[PDB]
């Protein structure tokens, strides 16, 4: 009776945002395909994840949750971008709180990827997101998940100096800063020997060859300077 | 009653001049042409126009004089401009033809507001005559970014992106291009997601079939 | 060595710098020392370098997009822009190095590059948008009929029909609803184990539900990690809209 009564609703009224809110109070659905088809017409996000986020919770054999999760994370990405869209299809106020519930819907995207975070988790969000751009998202995603293997390449690539200082200082790998110090040093010599000086765990056998290599570029940068030729090489000197 | 209206009604040098003044300037969200010429009005006649607009205000209810004062504006035409003047919003008293004058020089929001599905290609030509080094690149640009959502039609984008200039720098196009590759991309998912949706719902529909036959 | 080297000058071996790598199997970061040296003292020796070494070059072609079009100086100095129409862009357009959008950010991230090479991806994003569409329109034609004649088949099924209206079970299982067999309670036996109401117990273990998970999930993460290596570079997209279709939703 409860999907009859909604079935009317649907029909007619179209009020998804209060019939689909009373749609999802169902216990058991078999008709989703149905359901979503004929919601998948009406091109509503919304409606579409109110349903999806209640269905998330039939946990079955896992598995195919993820397919159900790479879906939920698209309907949302794909929401955004829809506002995003709209948003600049200006031509006011409500639209900049529309861009801030776009925020708060991305503090929700975040909310619900802190929530079921461990019942999603492939990797394939970060390829599915990459392909949009938006790379804030992977930014707060990534900060999610302490891996930081990606994000010290992403800072890195973007040319954040001091941040992808900040985060080799936490990682005590020790071989990621042994393997690519070389474009580190030749960046910024004066932060990086401080940053290895106050390290530690690093041995100077280590990068003997990067030392070299930093006091070479030194001297040819020293061929055509006087006052602070071997400013470079001093540094070198120095740590 | 109307026969000192008439009188007021009977009784364009500095037009061209303030016309090719602000045709001078080429910015993309400059001033309105209705803006620009309240401006011009307010720099500089009037008074007389304003003793008309008092009976005009007046005239708020009388549209046979207001129809008759539209035909007597159009026989006192002065360069097809000052007409403009007495009719700032009235444009429907006497859309397809004010591109000649607002679109003549030019006039953003005029654009905007006589945009449409087609004859978008052409303004985009006219525009481009501006022959700026970069001003002419950015005011294409605002344009493009203004009203992209017009531009809905495959073969209507491939005849725009055509007629895109071939000595400006890709940055300035990275944006627009990023945005056009993305919108076909998502398209062309969404096609994809609502195809395999079809399929699923006509496998479904075949298992409904295979449960019937096994059901005697 | 290293002594000799700095007061040596003047010296071009091409060949020999390959094989006096030390342990000489390093490509990419020789590569990378080749492209620090560049930034040093870049004299178009790069393009002969990848001529020479060309086999798995795929990452340092990448890195090369961005290195001799770094200036406009050292890009006009690198052979102009025919050279790297020629066999930079052609070649990593046609080796499928990456995604045309990566290409245009990357393209993007200098200021000084000329429309000719932007004229030149116009034309490829033009192809590109021609076969996107020719796609799209296929695929359109294709799911209104295919839509179409799905309702028209269920219409018919439907209309064509132990006969009292009833939901029968969709794992070899039937009964009628005013029998009392609806809304039998008991928790509904959790969607009874994803399976038909065997209204008895035969013991006998349980271990085919099982089996038949594990199975699925290897199944799919296989297909995933084959995609992702050969078919799905990209994305799981079109791959995981393709198991969806498959009938994952099962709700048998």
């Amino acid at each position: 009776v409860k999907l009859s009564k909604a079935m009317y609703l649907f029909h007619t009224a179209k009020d998804f945002h209060s019939a689909a809110q009373t749609l999802g109070s169902m216990k058991d659905l078999s008709h989703f395909g149905e359901i979503a088809l004929n919601f998948l017409q009406i091109k509503d996000y919304n409606d579409l994840n109110v349903i999806l986020i209640k269905q998330l919770d039939n946990v079955p054999w896992k598995s195919t949750q993820v397919v159900l999760s790479s879906w939920i994370i698209w309907n949302f990405m794909k929401q955004l971008n829809d506002i995003e869209l709209k948003i600049n299809t200006t031509k006011e106020d409500n639209l900049l709180n529309w861009n801030l519930n776009l925020k708060e819907k991305s503090n929700e995207l975040t909310k619900f990827l802190e929530s079921h975070l461990e019942k999603l988790d492939n990797e394939t969000v970060y390829q599915i997101m990459s392909k949009q751009n938006r790379q804030n998202e992977l930014l707060i995603f990534a900060s999610l998940i302490n891996d930081m293997k990606f994000l010290l390449s992403f800072w890195i690539d973007q040319g954040n100096w001091y941040e992808s200082l900040k985060i080799l200082l936490t990682i005590n790998n020790h071989d990621l800063v042994y393997k690519y110090s070389l474009i580190l040093l030749l960046n910024s010599p004066e932060a990086t020997v401080s940053t290895w000086m106050k390290i530690k765990d690093l041995d100077p056998n280590k990068l003997i060859p990067t030392i070299l290599k930093f006091f070479t570029n030194w001297q040819n940068n020293s061929k055509l300077i006087t006052n602070i030729s071997e400013y470079p090489e001093n540094y070198s000197l120095t740590y | 009653s109307k026969f000192l209206f008439n009188y007021y009604l009977a009784k364009w040098s500095i037009l061209g001049d303030f016309i090719k003044e602000y045709k001078d300037d080429f910015a993309y969200d400059k001033t309105d042409i209705t803006n620009f010429i309240h401006i011009k009005l307010k720099h500089s006649f009037s008074k007389y126009y304003e003793k008309c607009e008092n009976l005009k205000s007046e005239n708020e209810k009388d549209d046979e004089f207001i129809n008759f004062t539209f035909d007597e504006i159009s026989k006192i035409d002065k360069e097809h401009i000052l007409t403009l003047l007495f009719f700032p919003n009235e444009l429907t008293n006497w859309s397809e033809e004010l591109l000649k004058i607002y679109l003549s020089f030019n006039d953003f929001r005029s654009v905007e507001k006589y945009i449409g599905k087609q004859n978008l290609v052409a303004v985009m030509k006219q525009y481009l005559d501006i022959s700026s080094l970069n001003y002419s690149v950015e005011l294409v640009t605002n344009l493009l970014q203004r009203n992209f959502e017009l531009l809905d039609d495959t073969d209507i984008q491939l005849k725009i992106l055509e007629t895109i200039p071939s000595v400006f720098p890709v940055q300035t196009i990275s944006e627009l291009l990023l945005k056009v590759l993305i919108k076909y991309q998502e398209k062309k998912e969404e096609s994809n997601l609502r195809k395999c949706l079809l399929k699923n719902q006509i496998s479904i529909s075949d298992e409904l079939s295979r449960n019937f036959d096994s059901q005697g | 060595s290293h002594m000799d080297q700095s007061s040596a000058s003047a010296k071009d071996k091409t060949k020999i710098d390959i094989a006096s790598f030390a342990n000489d199997n390093p490509e990419m970061d020789l590569l990378s020392t080749f492209r620090a040296m560049t930034l040093n003292e870049e004299p178009s020796t790069c393009l002969k370098f990848l001529e020479k070494y060309g086999t798995e070059e795929p990452k340092l072609l990448q890195v090369a997009l961005s290195y001799f079009v770094s200036n406009k100086l050292i890009f006009k100095e690198m052979g102009g822009n025919e050279v790297l129409k020629e066999k930079v862009l052609r070649p990593i357009i046609e080796g499928e190095r990456m995604p045309l959008l990566d290409i245009i950010k990357a393209l993007s991230r200098t200021n000084v590059a000329h429309f000719g090479l932007i004229q030149d991806i116009i034309i490829d994003h033009v192809k590109t948008e021609d076969t996107e569409i020719k796609r799209n329109e296929k695929l359109i034609e294709s799911y209104d009929k295919e839509l179409k004649e799905k309702n028209k088949k269920l219409k018919n099924t439907i209309n064509s029909d132990l006969d009292i209206p009833v939901v029968f079970f969709k794992c070899g299982h039937i009964y009628h609803q005013h029998c009392l067999n609806e809304e039998e309670d008991t928790l509904e036996s959790e969607r009874k184990l994803f399976k038909c109401p065997k209204c008895l117990v035969d013991l006998e273990t349980s271990n085919k539900l099982f089996e038949a998970q594990h199975e699925v999930v290897e199944k799919n993460d296989l297909l995933n990690f084959a995609l992702n290596s050969e078919e799905g570079s990209r994305d799981r997209f079109k791959v995981i809209t393709e198991f969806l279709g498959r009938g994952a939703i099962s709700y048998s």
